[PDB]
Protein backbone atom coordinates (compact mmCIF):
# COMPACT_ATOMS: atom_id res chain seq x y z
CA UNK A 1 0.00 0.00 0.00
CA UNK A 2 3.37 2.21 -0.74
CA UNK A 3 5.19 3.26 -3.77
CA UNK A 4 8.91 4.76 -3.12
CA UNK A 5 10.87 6.77 -5.27
CA UNK A 6 14.65 7.14 -5.20
CA UNK A 7 17.13 10.15 -6.16
CA UNK A 8 20.54 10.85 -5.44
CA UNK A 9 22.97 8.82 -7.55
CA UNK A 10 25.98 9.45 -10.00
CA UNK A 11 29.52 8.78 -10.83
CA UNK A 12 32.41 9.75 -8.22
CA UNK A 13 35.68 8.47 -7.56
CA UNK A 14 37.31 6.49 -5.25
CA UNK A 15 36.82 8.47 -1.20
CA UNK A 16 34.02 10.47 -2.94
CA UNK A 17 30.38 10.56 -0.91
CA UNK A 18 26.81 10.22 -2.41
CA UNK A 19 23.40 10.41 -0.43
CA UNK A 20 20.40 8.18 -1.86
CA UNK A 21 17.10 9.06 -0.94
CA UNK A 22 13.97 6.89 -0.38
CA UNK A 23 10.29 8.99 -0.43
CA UNK A 24 7.40 7.01 0.23
CA UNK A 25 3.88 7.89 -1.50
CA UNK A 26 1.94 6.93 1.73
CA UNK A 27 3.59 7.17 5.61
CA UNK A 28 6.66 4.83 6.01
CA UNK A 29 5.77 5.44 9.79
CA UNK A 30 4.93 1.09 10.19
CA UNK A 31 7.56 0.54 7.70
CA UNK A 32 11.46 -0.65 7.96
CA UNK A 33 13.06 0.58 4.86
CA UNK A 34 15.88 -1.21 3.38
CA UNK A 35 19.01 -0.43 0.71
CA UNK A 36 19.64 -3.62 -0.94
CA UNK A 37 22.16 -3.08 -4.31
CA UNK A 38 22.80 -5.38 -7.53
CA UNK A 39 25.93 -5.57 -9.42
CA UNK A 40 25.67 -7.10 -13.06
CA UNK A 41 26.68 -10.61 -12.77
CA UNK A 42 26.79 -10.45 -8.62
CA UNK A 43 24.23 -11.64 -6.35
CA UNK A 44 21.60 -9.04 -4.76
CA UNK A 45 22.99 -7.98 -1.13
CA UNK A 46 21.76 -6.42 1.67
CA UNK A 47 24.01 -2.62 2.46
CA UNK A 48 21.94 -1.20 5.58
CA UNK A 49 18.01 -1.01 7.11
CA UNK A 50 16.27 0.81 9.78
CA UNK A 51 13.88 -0.62 11.86
CA UNK A 52 9.83 1.32 11.81
CA UNK A 53 11.69 2.61 15.70
CA UNK A 54 13.87 4.71 13.52
CA UNK A 55 16.35 3.58 16.26
CA UNK A 56 17.50 0.42 15.44
CA UNK A 57 19.91 -0.15 12.21
CA UNK A 58 21.63 -3.05 10.58
CA UNK A 59 24.76 -2.70 7.88
CA UNK A 60 26.42 -5.27 5.84
CA UNK A 61 30.28 -5.48 7.32
CA UNK A 62 31.99 -3.78 4.65
CA UNK A 63 29.88 -0.64 4.72
CA UNK A 64 30.35 0.16 8.48
CA UNK A 65 31.58 3.65 8.88
CA UNK A 66 31.18 3.96 5.43
CA UNK A 67 26.98 4.15 5.42
CA UNK A 68 24.91 5.70 7.30
CA UNK A 69 21.10 5.26 6.95
CA UNK A 70 18.46 7.62 8.82
CA UNK A 71 14.75 8.76 8.14
CA UNK A 72 12.98 11.67 8.60
CA UNK A 73 9.05 10.85 9.22
CA UNK A 74 8.04 14.50 8.85
CA UNK A 75 9.52 14.22 5.02
CA UNK A 76 8.66 10.67 4.96
CA UNK A 77 11.78 9.46 3.62
CA UNK A 78 14.58 7.50 4.13
CA UNK A 79 18.58 8.11 3.65
CA UNK A 80 21.54 6.61 2.67
CA UNK A 81 24.55 8.83 3.42
CA UNK A 82 27.39 7.20 1.12
CA UNK A 83 31.10 8.21 2.34
CA UNK A 84 34.48 6.89 1.53
CA UNK A 85 33.24 4.74 -1.59
CA UNK A 86 35.39 2.59 -3.26
CA UNK A 87 35.15 0.43 -6.96
CA UNK A 88 33.17 -2.36 -4.43
CA UNK A 89 30.22 -0.06 -4.20
CA UNK A 90 29.32 0.06 -7.87
CA UNK A 91 25.68 -1.58 -8.61
CA UNK A 92 22.12 -0.24 -8.66
CA UNK A 93 20.83 0.50 -5.08
CA UNK A 94 16.67 -0.17 -4.76
CA UNK A 95 15.51 1.28 -1.44
CA UNK A 96 12.54 -1.53 0.07
CA UNK A 97 9.89 -1.20 2.97
CA UNK A 98 8.39 -3.87 4.78
CA UNK A 99 6.03 -4.18 8.09
CA UNK A 100 7.03 -6.09 10.73
CA UNK A 101 7.49 -5.84 14.76
CA UNK A 102 8.50 -2.28 16.10
CA UNK A 103 12.04 -3.13 16.29
CA UNK A 104 12.43 -5.55 13.21
CA UNK A 105 15.36 -5.40 11.04
CA UNK A 106 16.71 -7.88 8.09
CA UNK A 107 18.17 -8.10 4.47
CA UNK A 108 15.83 -10.99 3.51
CA UNK A 109 14.73 -9.39 0.03
CA UNK A 110 11.40 -11.88 0.45
CA UNK A 111 10.17 -10.65 3.83
CA UNK A 112 10.26 -6.42 1.50
CA UNK A 113 7.00 -6.17 -0.13
CA UNK A 114 7.37 -2.63 -1.99
CA UNK A 115 10.71 -1.56 -4.37
CA UNK A 116 12.04 1.44 -5.68
CA UNK A 117 12.68 1.84 -9.65
CA UNK A 118 16.62 1.73 -8.49
CA UNK A 119 19.37 4.70 -8.26
CA UNK A 120 22.79 4.14 -10.41
CA UNK A 121 26.22 4.32 -8.28
CA UNK A 122 29.24 4.25 -10.80
CA UNK A 123 32.71 4.81 -8.64
CA UNK A 124 35.46 5.47 -10.94
CA UNK A 125 39.02 3.78 -10.80
CA UNK B 1 -10.89 -9.91 34.68
CA UNK B 2 -6.74 -10.23 36.01
CA UNK B 3 -6.23 -13.07 33.68
CA UNK B 4 -3.24 -11.86 31.08
CA UNK B 5 -4.20 -13.55 27.77
CA UNK B 6 -2.36 -16.99 26.75
CA UNK B 7 -0.55 -15.27 23.88
CA UNK B 8 2.15 -17.58 24.82
CA UNK B 9 0.27 -20.76 23.89
CA UNK B 10 -0.19 -19.39 20.65
CA UNK B 11 2.90 -17.83 19.49
CA UNK B 12 5.36 -20.59 21.12
CA UNK B 13 3.34 -23.44 20.77
CA UNK B 14 5.92 -26.36 19.87
CA UNK B 15 4.12 -27.57 17.24
CA UNK B 16 2.14 -25.17 14.51
CA UNK B 17 -0.71 -26.54 12.36
CA UNK B 18 -0.82 -27.34 8.49
CA UNK B 19 -2.46 -24.27 6.68
CA UNK B 20 -4.67 -26.72 5.15
CA UNK B 21 -5.89 -27.87 8.81
CA UNK B 22 -5.70 -23.79 10.48
CA UNK B 23 -5.90 -23.93 14.09
CA UNK B 24 -8.43 -21.17 15.88
CA UNK B 25 -8.30 -20.56 19.60
CA UNK B 26 -10.90 -18.28 21.14
CA UNK B 27 -9.36 -15.67 23.06
CA UNK B 28 -12.47 -14.08 25.60
CA UNK B 29 -12.70 -13.32 29.45
CA UNK B 30 -8.72 -11.74 29.32
CA UNK B 31 -6.43 -9.21 29.03
CA UNK B 32 -4.38 -8.79 26.20
CA UNK B 33 -1.00 -7.04 26.59
CA UNK B 34 -0.19 -6.86 22.81
CA UNK B 35 2.79 -4.50 22.96
CA UNK B 36 4.98 -7.35 24.42
CA UNK B 37 4.38 -8.34 20.40
CA UNK B 38 4.27 -5.22 18.38
CA UNK B 39 7.39 -3.63 20.81
CA UNK B 40 9.77 -6.66 19.78
CA UNK B 41 12.42 -7.23 16.73
CA UNK B 42 10.77 -11.21 16.33
CA UNK B 43 8.29 -10.33 13.54
CA UNK B 44 8.99 -9.94 10.00
CA UNK B 45 5.04 -9.68 9.04
CA UNK B 46 3.00 -7.27 11.86
CA UNK B 47 0.22 -5.89 9.18
CA UNK B 48 -3.30 -4.38 10.72
CA UNK B 49 -6.11 -3.52 9.21
CA UNK B 50 -8.94 -1.66 10.77
CA UNK B 51 -6.86 -1.02 13.25
CA UNK B 52 -3.39 0.82 14.25
CA UNK B 53 -0.91 -1.40 15.99
CA UNK B 54 0.29 0.77 18.22
CA UNK B 55 -2.97 1.70 19.87
CA UNK B 56 -3.83 -2.17 20.11
CA UNK B 57 -3.72 -1.60 24.18
CA UNK B 58 -5.77 0.90 24.09
CA UNK B 59 -8.71 -1.11 22.57
CA UNK B 60 -12.00 -3.65 23.74
CA UNK B 61 -13.57 -6.11 21.93
CA UNK B 62 -16.13 -8.99 22.09
CA UNK B 63 -13.98 -11.74 21.30
CA UNK B 64 -10.57 -12.49 20.19
CA UNK B 65 -9.79 -15.34 17.60
CA UNK B 66 -5.98 -16.56 16.88
CA UNK B 67 -5.58 -18.52 13.76
CA UNK B 68 -2.31 -20.26 13.56
CA UNK B 69 0.28 -22.11 10.64
CA UNK B 70 3.10 -22.92 9.00
CA UNK B 71 3.51 -21.38 5.26
CA UNK B 72 6.35 -20.94 2.88
CA UNK B 73 8.23 -17.18 2.95
CA UNK B 74 6.66 -16.37 -0.60
CA UNK B 75 3.26 -17.39 0.66
CA UNK B 76 2.92 -14.85 3.71
CA UNK B 77 1.75 -11.88 1.71
CA UNK B 78 -1.18 -13.96 0.31
CA UNK B 79 -2.72 -13.78 4.21
CA UNK B 80 -4.28 -11.06 3.63
CA UNK B 81 -7.84 -9.47 2.05
CA UNK B 82 -8.10 -9.53 -1.26
CA UNK B 83 -4.93 -11.95 -1.96
CA UNK B 84 -5.08 -14.91 -4.88
CA UNK B 85 -3.22 -17.76 -4.72
CA UNK B 86 -2.99 -21.66 -4.05
CA UNK B 87 -2.98 -20.08 0.26
CA UNK B 88 -5.58 -17.69 -0.03
CA UNK B 89 -7.75 -20.00 -3.09
CA UNK B 90 -7.54 -23.59 -1.37
CA UNK B 91 -6.15 -23.05 2.27
CA UNK B 92 -7.12 -20.13 4.68
CA UNK B 93 -9.05 -16.86 3.58
CA UNK B 94 -9.43 -13.67 5.16
CA UNK B 95 -12.15 -11.45 4.50
CA UNK B 96 -12.30 -8.12 2.56
CA UNK B 97 -13.47 -6.48 5.92
CA UNK B 98 -10.85 -8.36 7.70
CA UNK B 99 -10.39 -6.37 11.73
CA UNK B 100 -6.80 -8.11 12.73
CA UNK B 101 -3.61 -8.49 12.66
CA UNK B 102 -1.32 -11.03 10.82
CA UNK B 103 1.84 -12.06 12.37
CA UNK B 104 4.52 -13.50 10.73
CA UNK B 105 8.50 -14.85 11.16
CA UNK B 106 11.16 -17.35 9.88
CA UNK B 107 10.68 -20.85 11.60
CA UNK B 108 13.87 -22.13 9.62
CA UNK B 109 15.45 -23.50 12.99
CA UNK B 110 11.66 -25.12 14.12
CA UNK B 111 10.32 -26.30 10.96
CA UNK B 112 12.62 -27.19 8.71
CA UNK B 113 14.83 -30.92 8.76
CA UNK B 114 18.26 -31.77 7.16
CA UNK B 115 16.49 -33.85 4.00
CA UNK B 116 13.29 -32.20 4.30
CA UNK B 117 10.44 -31.86 6.93
CA UNK B 118 7.08 -33.43 5.50
CA UNK B 119 5.02 -32.94 7.88
CA UNK B 120 3.48 -29.82 6.98
CA UNK B 121 0.68 -30.04 3.80
CA UNK B 122 -1.28 -27.52 1.85
CA UNK B 123 -4.27 -28.16 -0.35
CA UNK B 124 -2.70 -27.96 -3.97
CA UNK B 125 -5.86 -29.12 -5.66
CA UNK B 126 -10.02 -27.96 -5.11
CA UNK B 127 -12.98 -27.75 -7.25
CA UNK B 128 -13.57 -24.03 -6.08
CA UNK B 129 -12.45 -21.55 -3.74
CA UNK B 130 -12.52 -21.31 0.31
CA UNK B 131 -15.35 -18.71 2.21
CA UNK B 132 -13.85 -16.64 4.35
CA UNK B 133 -12.36 -18.59 7.50
CA UNK B 134 -13.08 -21.90 5.70
CA UNK B 135 -11.57 -25.05 6.99
CA UNK B 136 -11.51 -27.86 4.24
CA UNK B 137 -9.55 -31.14 6.08
CA UNK B 138 -11.55 -33.37 3.52
CA UNK B 139 -8.67 -36.28 1.40
CA UNK B 140 -10.66 -37.10 -1.53
CA UNK B 141 -9.24 -37.64 -4.73
CA UNK B 142 -9.62 -34.79 -7.24
CA UNK B 143 -10.91 -35.07 -10.44
CA UNK B 144 -8.60 -33.74 -12.75
CA UNK B 145 -10.14 -34.69 -16.10
CA UNK B 146 -13.51 -35.78 -17.49
CA UNK B 147 -12.95 -39.71 -15.61
CA UNK B 148 -14.41 -40.11 -11.89
CA UNK B 149 -11.53 -41.16 -9.55
CA UNK B 150 -14.07 -43.78 -6.95
CA UNK B 151 -11.35 -43.15 -4.63
CA UNK B 152 -8.21 -44.53 -7.15
CA UNK B 153 -5.50 -42.26 -7.43
CA UNK B 154 -4.26 -42.12 -11.15
CA UNK B 155 -3.75 -40.08 -14.49
CA UNK B 156 -6.07 -36.63 -13.60
CA UNK B 157 -6.71 -38.10 -10.15
CA UNK B 158 -5.16 -36.56 -7.36
CA UNK B 159 -4.74 -36.68 -3.39
CA UNK B 160 -5.84 -32.73 -3.31
CA UNK B 161 -2.80 -32.34 -0.31
CA UNK B 162 0.97 -31.37 -1.07
CA UNK B 163 3.79 -31.67 1.25
CA UNK B 164 6.35 -28.86 1.47
CA UNK B 165 9.66 -29.93 1.83
CA UNK B 166 11.23 -27.35 4.79
CA UNK B 167 15.31 -27.86 4.41
CA UNK B 168 17.40 -25.54 6.20
CA UNK B 169 19.74 -24.86 3.32
CA UNK B 170 16.07 -23.95 1.47
CA UNK B 171 15.80 -19.81 -0.40
CA UNK B 172 14.20 -18.14 2.36
CA UNK B 173 10.83 -17.75 0.44
CA UNK B 174 10.73 -21.51 0.68
CA UNK B 175 11.78 -21.40 4.32
CA UNK B 176 8.85 -21.89 7.01
CA UNK B 177 7.20 -19.15 8.67
CA UNK B 178 4.91 -19.38 11.71
CA UNK B 179 1.42 -17.46 10.86
CA UNK B 180 -0.48 -15.83 13.66
CA UNK B 181 -3.97 -14.00 12.65
CA UNK B 182 -5.70 -12.00 15.31
CA UNK B 183 -9.19 -11.37 14.38
CA UNK B 184 -10.85 -8.62 16.67
CA UNK B 185 -14.91 -9.07 16.84
CA UNK B 186 -17.08 -6.47 17.76
CA UNK B 187 -20.71 -7.09 18.30
CA UNK B 188 -23.90 -5.64 20.49
CA UNK B 189 -22.20 -7.11 23.87
CA UNK B 190 -19.99 -7.02 26.41
CA UNK B 191 -16.42 -6.90 25.09
CA UNK B 192 -14.70 -9.55 27.26
CA UNK B 193 -11.13 -8.98 25.78
CA UNK B 194 -9.06 -5.57 26.75
CA UNK B 195 -5.81 -3.59 26.75
CA UNK B 196 -4.73 -3.41 30.23
C1 LIG C 1 7.67 -16.61 23.55
O1 LIG C 1 8.92 -17.04 24.11
C2 LIG C 1 9.94 -16.05 24.12
C3 LIG C 1 11.28 -16.69 24.51
O2 LIG C 1 11.26 -17.26 25.82
C4 LIG C 1 9.48 -14.94 25.06
O3 LIG C 1 10.49 -13.94 25.22
C5 LIG C 1 8.25 -14.30 24.44
O4 LIG C 1 7.79 -13.19 25.23
C6 LIG C 1 7.16 -15.36 24.27
N1 LIG C 1 6.08 -14.74 23.51
C7 LIG C 1 4.88 -14.54 24.04
C8 LIG C 1 3.92 -13.79 23.17
O5 LIG C 1 4.57 -14.91 25.16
Amino acid sequence: QVQLVESGGGSVQPGGSLRLSCLGSGSLDYYAIGWFRQAPGKEREGVSCIASSGDRTIYADSVKGRFTISRDYGKNTVYLQMNSLKPEDTAMYYCAALQGSYYYTGFVANEYDYWGQGAPVTVSS
Amino acid sequence: ITNLCPFGEVFNATRFASVYAWNRKRISNCVADYSVLYNSASFSTFKCYGVSPTKLNDLCFTNVYADSFVIRGDEVRQIAPGQTGKIADYNYKLPDDFTGCVIAWNSNNLDSKVGGNYNYLYRLFRKSNLKPFERDISTEIYQAGSTPCNGVEGFNCYFPLQSYGFQPTNGVGYQPYRVVVLSFELLHAPATVCGP
